[PDB]
RNA sequence: GUGGGAGAGGGUGGUGGAAUUCCCGGAGUAGCGGUGAAAUGCGCAGAUACCGGGAGGAACGCCGAUGGCGAAGGCAGCCACCUGGUCCACCCGUGACGCUGAGGCGCGAAAGCGUGGGGAGCAAACCGGAUUAGAUACCCGGGUAGUCCACGCCCUAAACGAUGCGCGCUAGGUCUCUGGGUCUCCUGGGGGCCGAAGCUAACGCGUUAAGCGCGCCGCCUGGGGAGUACGGCCGCAAGGC
């Protein structure tokens, strides 16, 4: 599974300021973690379709957030995209 | 002629017939009997007073061979298996106990279409 | 009216699987598990006493079937 | 790593020499799978509800452990190996669930 | 985000006992089986019943519910691992990032198809025994595909709550699962029954709406002819849209 050390990691290192959690960066951040996670169970496990309906969901929440960012400050997402590197 | 004088009763009882095995201690057979055994022939093999004659066909051609005291086993339910256990009861055989053992499975098999449902 | 096997306890572990004249208490004259009815237990309850009771029988300390006296 | 519990079910008919050769065995199997040892219990033979490999009674070992998750599945693997080894029951350690206490 | 929770949700590997069948052995002997009654069938090459040993396949009794989970199809022995969804408390973070969704893409019971395995029990077709006025069937004895597994197709259904999704609003009572609480009880989230107002052709629905509203999608337009014909698309085919 994901360990709290790890997602404390992945915060403190997206976070906008120290205490942000929830803003766009870390949520897309946080996101892209368990799709990069569930995508390698389902690399093997080609069978396991309930799961990927998950990845499915994470996946479009995802694109909505990005989608959002980008609408909304051009700089910020392109700075998320080129550091989690997603689709570029 | 091992003149055994205590030992196992298993009672067979289906819908079908009824059928003895008197054993020794350890399972093996001594005598037997049944519906068929007895003059019964078709559905007849199945009512209880068939089992009745039968236990005790089984019960007399083990007295012959000297037992004294048995141990009940009950495997199926059918009719007259209750009057196959009474016919022991006084057979002059001492029964000294009595236990059901019928097979039941965890759900291992499919049943005949007769069966299910 | 007989009475519930949980008020005949004290305090016991449900998750014990190696407590055996404990969860004996909660098999009928066969080896089968008691309804709710009998055991008094709760759903929650019941439900941990089920997996508890089976791995107790795959470890060789229950019975999964007993055969039934008199008749 | 993970907290379980290694129960192990051995030949009740082992003399001392061949039970403390199961003893050994066991205890360096779990190293070797990277399991430390918190506790045990010993409660050696006991008598079995059914029987076990034509056999009334059995050996009874119990562990407390904390090992590595990814290992767990060969660490039993390994334990069954061992002609001697009746059963083996590994579980992931839970608190107590009580009821009337 | 943090901290908890329940669960047959999914995938992989392992493993347990009951039973069936077959094989080996012991003991035993005249029948067993089966039906309304029977017969075919099986049995002196020793069956049935009983005891011990072995092989193998498939499904998991009690728990078990009126229960739970899942978007649906569906999901049930136990163990570990991998993994999805979801509920609650705190009210900490972003700041409208929302809803719906033509087409697309994916999933999709059973049966069916392809290749290769496997094959205990069951069992279309088939071979028999009976019943009947005949019996192509209902009952009985056999039995192949299939049922099982891997991979790839098929894309249907009384795929049913015959009830599209989301949010807000409108009496209560009672039982129940699962949280949190100052724990007769209050407060969330599910599952049921009865019922206010209201709705409804009626039957019924009624905070799990079939009520009152707004958003978006799908769909209907008398019964046949017909889910047929033609065309197109998909399919190895059966056939599907
Ligand atoms: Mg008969
Ligand atoms: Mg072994
Ligand atoms: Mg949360
Ligand atoms: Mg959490
Ligand atoms: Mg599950
Ligand atoms: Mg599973
Ligand atoms: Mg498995
Ligand atoms: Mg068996
Ligand atoms: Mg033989
Ligand atoms: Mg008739
Ligand atoms: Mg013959
Ligand atoms: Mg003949
Ligand atoms: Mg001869
Ligand atoms: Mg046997
Ligand atoms: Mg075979
Ligand atoms: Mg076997
Ligand atoms: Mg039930
Ligand atoms: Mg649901
Ligand atoms: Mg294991
Ligand atoms: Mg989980
Ligand atoms: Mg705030
Ligand atoms: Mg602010
Ligand atoms: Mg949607
Ligand atoms: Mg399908
Ligand atoms: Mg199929
Ligand atoms: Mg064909
Ligand atoms: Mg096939
Ligand atoms: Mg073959
Ligand atoms: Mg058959
Ligand atoms: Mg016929
Ligand atoms: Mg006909
Ligand atoms: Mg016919
Ligand atoms: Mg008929
Ligand atoms: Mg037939
Ligand atoms: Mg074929
Ligand atoms: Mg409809
Ligand atoms: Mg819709
Ligand atoms: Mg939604
Ligand atoms: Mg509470
Ligand atoms: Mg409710
Ligand atoms: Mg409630
Ligand atoms: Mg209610
Ligand atoms: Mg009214
Ligand atoms: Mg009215
Ligand atoms: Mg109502
Ligand atoms: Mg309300
Ligand atoms: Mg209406
Ligand atoms: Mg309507
Ligand atoms: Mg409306
Ligand atoms: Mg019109
Ligand atoms: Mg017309
Ligand atoms: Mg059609
Ligand atoms: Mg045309
Ligand atoms: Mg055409
Ligand atoms: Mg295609
Ligand atoms: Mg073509
Ligand atoms: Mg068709
Ligand atoms: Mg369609
Ligand atoms: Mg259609």
């Amino acid at each position: 599974p994901i360990t709290k050390e790890e997602k404390q990691k992945v915060i403190q290192e997206f976070a906008r300021f120290p205490g942000d959690t929830g803003s766009t960066e870390v949520q897309v951040a946080l996101l892209t973690l368990r799709i990069n996670r569930l995508s390698e169970h389902l690399k093997v496990h080609k069978k396991d379709h309930h799961s990927h309906r998950g990845l499915l969901m994470m996946v479009g929440q995802r694109r909505r957030l990005l989608r959002y960012l980008q609408r909304e400050d051009p700089e910020r997402y392109r700075a998320l995209i080129e550091k989690l590197g997603i689709r570029g | 002629k091992r003149q055994v004088a205590s030992g196992r009763a298993y009672i067979h009882a289906s819908y079908n017939n009824t059928i003895v095995t008197i054993t020794d201690p350890d399972g093996n057979p001594i005598t037997w009997s049944s519906g068929g055994v007895i003059g019964y022939k078709g559905s007849r093999k199945g009512t209880p007073y068939a089992a009745q004659l039968a236990a005790l066909d089984a019960a007399k051609k083990a007295m012959a061979y000297g037992m004294q005291s048995v141990d009940v086993i009950v495997r199926g339910t059918g009719a007259g298996r209750e009057q196959a256990i009474r016919a022991l009861q006084a057979s002059g055989l001492q029964v000294k106990s009595i236990v059901d053992d019928t097979p039941v499975p965890h759900n291992g098999c499919r049943p005949k279409k007769k069966f299910r449902k | 009216r007989k009475a519930k096997v949980k008020a005949t306890l004290g305090e016991f572990d449900l998750r014990d699987y190696r407590n055996v004249e404990v969860l004996k208490r909660f098999l009928s004259e066969t080896g089968k598990i008691l309804p709710r009815r009998r055991t008094g237990l709760s759903a929650k309850e019941q439900r941990i006493l089920a997996k508890t009771i089976k791995r107790a029988r795959i470890l060789g300390l229950l019975p999964f079937t007993e055969k039934l006296v008199r008749k | 790593m993970r907290r379980y519990e290694v129960n192990i079910v051995l030949n009740p008919n082992l003399d001392q020499s061949q039970l403390a050769l199961e003893k050994e065995i066991i205890q360096r199997a779990l190293e070797n799978y990277g399991a430390r040892v918190e506790k045990v219990e010993e409660l050696g033979l006991r008598r079995l509800a059914y029987p076990i490999a034509k056999d009334p009674q059995g050996y009874f070992l119990w562990y407390q452990v904390e090992m590595p998750e990814d290992r767990v599945n060969d660490l039993a693997r390994e334990l069954r190996i061992r002609d001697n080894v009746r059963r083996v029951m590994v579980v992931k350690s839970q608190e107590p669930f009580l009821a009337n206490a």
